[PDB]
């Protein structure tokens, strides 16, 4: 119904959120790669919403530029362990949202941080507020509530993102 | 000179970059610098060289400087991480 | 590189040293603390709020709290020792043990090794086994802490006794096997792991001057492994603990201080420590522990603060949510709670103030009158649970303003501790301090410190020219000891047993020893200074009325003094020209012209200028010391040369060292 897309930074392996973001019936213990093209129903902070999954290798972060236009609702994520590979994820919203398809519909558009139980982090908002990128305002959301793998904070920007649908 | 058909690239003291390919192939020698080009750098498709006067060096195997300037000061050793042709 | 966020928890009353503990409980542990009114309590911090458990009844001031267990069971029995007896609670409000251990004054330290119980006192040390006396020791100096090596990883119980005179007497039974020497009076000590060191046994001590160590007490001798002697990190170690917070795999050292400083030391060198994270707290830390108490899954440090603020330093960020215009909501919740509480408390206390005014408070001041050794200045440190309003200093880092009139110091805003220096001369014995807190009746409490007429050490050098001096006649040894306590900074008040005691002092302004030996009716006060023995003669004659010379010693003292006066004069001579040379520096970039001589000053101009600020006090002190030395060394021969002083002053304005010694020997 209401889809959700996430991309992630390069050279991380930070894609393991969607498994613990899925329900308790089919939780996965292996690390979940952000292959994308995922098809499942998961009970989110508003209702039983849908998802989508993609891979971010620099060589590979173009299939996410092949499914970027669409999506019922939306999705925000980042790598907040990156002290060098987070300069490149700055342009990723301008790849994602700057594109005409994303801009046209007032659905869910927010970018969130990650890797909190890892030994480095930054501002909670991260994507739209820490790395000088507060200017995502006309996008009709905001993103929050991030940990690393332990499973917190998916209902953090939910009033701006999840319960905003 | 990493061409996949093995066209070697050499740098002159004068700063003029030559394109001497396999068994000393004859190719136009590009002088693509104003200052001394002592900053050659491989890029995983082409042969990256660095401009002497605080100018980023971008170029392909046919002389044409692909890149515009991107460095404030004089670089000393480039490199590149992993992606395809 | 490490970051710990300061999350505050429940506030308890004023706490003594090492009065906080963590019950071992993989989820959040439980915190247990003891107030100076006897109200030992424990909480768990389930979600934001302290879910209190068995907050007991008030009694005597809880002097120590320690958790242990009889067998290898997870240690959960929490023992306290309030006034003169040791009480014991389980991990709930059921008291099971109450050992009266009838003593005289109080307990100052205690250790529970299963059933074995090693308690301290003012001077006394006892080792009981289930309310049965088995070992009894009486040191000559006050005890700071007692520990026993792991009786399991080793075989014999070797209790260590940290004395006030910089020694660790590692005694077995009721007699010392040997004594380890450590710099500074030890205050805390605990085996540096959850077991006591991999390679057998190791003892980690922390002293009141600010110093850590790892004395490895073998069967007959210690093996020093490293020391963390500090320079800028002054402040008495009140607590230390071992816990792996960095997460590398080897346990780190969480050490507290007396100036709030909490420090983590990692062993990344695989054998030696290195500082990783330090944080000031504005009060005096009294207990430190590792683990986690809030939001299990993130290791944190629990720090007991003097006034009772049981604070934590977590490794988990605080900005969980970030959306729209925003400013989190827990801040709003805590704000509203404090709002409501302050409204209702204002109502109650206003009505009670009305009733009290129409019908018309003791507190604690943890003071510390220590003696800085690198300088010659005592560093007085007052602390109050509340904030201070003004401190009087009557006589006979600080943000306060001067109280000069007798110095009155007002403390700005909401400060608890106040550190102020006090520099007293080699003579002039005879100091009050009125402290007033910011409470409603606004009372004042007076303290009386003493500036004695010399930091005590353990050994001297007898190959120095000793200007001995002998007191004889009609003494009770206790009375002569009382005289020496009146006369010397660091000596125990209680007369040491044996009727024959020897102390090895040392002048800190310049190294001159003052060996003092005395028996029931005789006393020998050897020295390396004429000033010291002259002062001793005068003050002891004064006490009595109340109730030899080595002809080269003066030469030795003058040779000692000469470098200091030379350095002061060179200081003045360079700072005279610093600014004149700086005026030349601003032009022509100093490429070719400036002489190398003054070029050596152009760089160190800053240090020269900042030492010139303190120079005049040192110069005046040196002149006074020299004139007292001269006057006294002529006074011993029976003369009165109080008149030749101005010529000596002029000579020192010139300072021809050879002409100086000539004027000393001739007139």
């Amino acid at each position: 119904e209401v889809h959700v897309l996430c991309l992630g930074l390069d050279n991380s392996g930070k894609t393991t959120i969607i498994n613990k973001l899925k329900p308790s019936n089919a939780q996965s213990q292996d690390i979940v790669p952000t292959i994308g093209f995922s098809i499942q129903k998961f009970k989110s902070s508003s209702l039983s919403f849908t998802v989508f999954d993609m891979s971010g290798q620099g060589r590979y972060r173009n299939l996410w530029e092949h499914y970027y236009k669409e999506g019922q609702a939306i999705i925000f994520v980042i790598d907040s362990s990156d002290k060098l590979r987070m300069v490149v994820a700055k342009e990723e919203l301008r790849t994602l949202l700057n594109h005409p398809d994303i801009k046209h519909r007032r659905i869910p558009i927010l970018f969130f941080a990650n890797k909190m139980d890892l030994r480095d982090a930054l501002t909670s908002v991260k994507v739209s507020q820490l790395l000088c990128l507060e200017d995502i305002k006309d996008k009709p959301w905001h993103i929050c509530a991030s940990d690393a793998i332990k499973g917190e904070g998916l209902q953090e920007g939910v009033d701006w993102l999840q319960d905003q649908i | 000179q990493f061409d996949v058909e093995f066209r070697l690239a050499a740098a002159c003291r004068n700063g003029s970059i030559y394109i001497l390919r396999r068994d000393s192939k004859r190719p136009k020698y590009c002088i693509e610098l104003g200052a001394q080009p002592v900053g050659l750098v491989g890029v995983h498709k082409v042969l990256v060289v660095g401009s002497n006067q605080d100018s980023l060096h971008g170029f392909t195997y046919k002389g044409k400087r692909l890149w515009t300037v991107q460095m404030p000061a004089a670089i000393l050793a480039m490199n590149l991480l992993e992606q395809h042709s | 590189d490490l970051n710990l966020n300061r999350a505050d928890y429940l506030q308890v009353g004023v706490t003594s040293q090492k009065t906080m503990k963590l019950l071992p409980a993989r989820a959040t542990q439980k915190v247990v603390v003891g107030d100076h009114d006897g109200i030992v309590m424990c909480f768990g911090m389930k979600k934001g709020e302290a879910v209190t458990v068995f907050k007991t009844l008030p009694g005597q001031k809880i002097a120590r709290l320690e958790l242990g267990g009889a067998l290898n069971t997870p240690q959960e029995k929490i023992f306290i020792a309030a006034g003169s007896e040791i009480r014991g609670f389980t991990k709930r409000g059921k008291q099971f043990l109450s050992f009266e251990t009838n003593l005289t004054e109080s307990i100052k330290a205690m250790h529970i090794s299963g059933s074995d119980l090693f308690l301290s006192a003012s001077y006394i040390y006892n080792h009981y086994c289930d309310c049965k006396d088995q070992h009894y020791y009486l040191s000559g100096d006050k005890i700071n802490d007692v520990i026993c090596l792991p009786v399991e990883r080793l075989l014999r119980e070797v209790p260590v006794l940290a004395c006030q005179d910089r020694v660790l007497r590692v005694l077995q039974g009721s007699d010392v096997t040997y004594e380890i020497e450590v710099p500074g009076p030890p205050t805390v000590l605990a085996l540096h792991n959850g077991n006591g060191g991999d390679s057998g046994e190791d003892l980690l001590f922390g002293t009141s001057d600010g110093k850590l160590g790892l004395i490895q007490i073998t069967t007959s001798k210690p093996i020093h492994k490293w020391e963390i002697r500090n320079e800028k990190k002054r402040g008495g170690i009140l607590c230390v603990d071992s816990f792996d917070i960095v997460g590398d795999g080897v346990k780190d050292l969480l050490v507290g201080r007396d100036d709030g400083m909490v420090e983590v030391y990692g062993f990344d060198n695989a054998n030696e420590p290195v500082l990783r994270f330090d944080h000031t707290l504005s009060e005096s830390v009294t207990s430190i522990q590792g683990g986690c108490v809030g939001k299990d899954g993130y290791d944190e440090i629990v720090v007991s603060t003097y006034s009772g603020w049981i604070t934590g330093l977590t490794t988990e960020p605080v900005h969980k949510e970030s959306g729209p215009g925003e400013e989190n909501q827990e801040m709003q919740n805590k704000i509203s709670s404090l709002r409501s509480e302050l409204e209702q408390l204002q109502y109650k206390v206003l009505q009670e103030r009305e009733k009290y005014q129409q019908s018309s408070p003791s507190f604690s001041v943890n003071d510390k009158f220590t003696l800085n050794k690198d300088d010659a200045s005592y560093s007085l440190i007052l602390e109050v649970q509340t904030a201070i309003d003004n401190v009087l200093i009557q006589s006979d880092k600080n943000s306060a303003v001067v109280s000069f009139s007798l110095a009155t110091y007002r403390c700005q805003a909401n400060t608890t501790r106040l550190e102020l220096k006090i520099r007293s001369i080699e003579g002039q014995y005879g100091l009050q301090a009125y402290v007033t807190p910011r409470i409603q009746p606004k009372t004042c409490q007076v303290r009386q410190y003493h500036i004695k007429p010399h930091q005590r050490t353990h050994f001297i050098d007898h190959d120095r020219p000793m200007n001995t001096l002998t007191l004889t006649g009609q003494f009770s040894f206790s009375e002569l000891h009382s005289w020496v306590v009146f006369c010397m900074p660091e000596v125990p008040e209680k007369p040491p047993a044996g009727e024959c005691v020897t102390f090895y002092f040392q002048n800190t302004f310049l190294d001159t020893q003052l060996e003092s030996t005395y028996r029931k009716g005789e006393g020998v006060f050897k020295s390396d200074n004429i000033s010291t023995i002259s002062i001793l003669k005068d003050v002891l004659s004064k006490e009595a009325t109340k109730r030899e010379i080595n002809e080269v010693s003066v030469k030795h003292t003058l040779k000692l003094i000469h470098p200091k006066l030379e350095y002061q004069l060179l200081l003045a001579k360079k700072v005279q020209l610093i600014d004149a040379l700086k005026e030349l520096q601003v032009h022509e970039g100093n490429t070719n012209f400036l002489i190398p001589e003054y070029r050596c000053i152009l760089e160190e101009a800053d240090h020269l200028q900042e030492e010139y600020k303190k120079q005049p006090a040192h110069l005046e002190r040196l002149y006074g010391m020299i004139t007292d030395l001269f006057i006294d060394k002529f006074k011993f021969k029976g003369t009165n040369v109080k008149t030749k002083v101005p010529l000596l002053l002029e000579i020192l304005d010139s300072y021809d060292q050879n002409a100086l010694i000539a004027f000393f020997d001739a007139a």
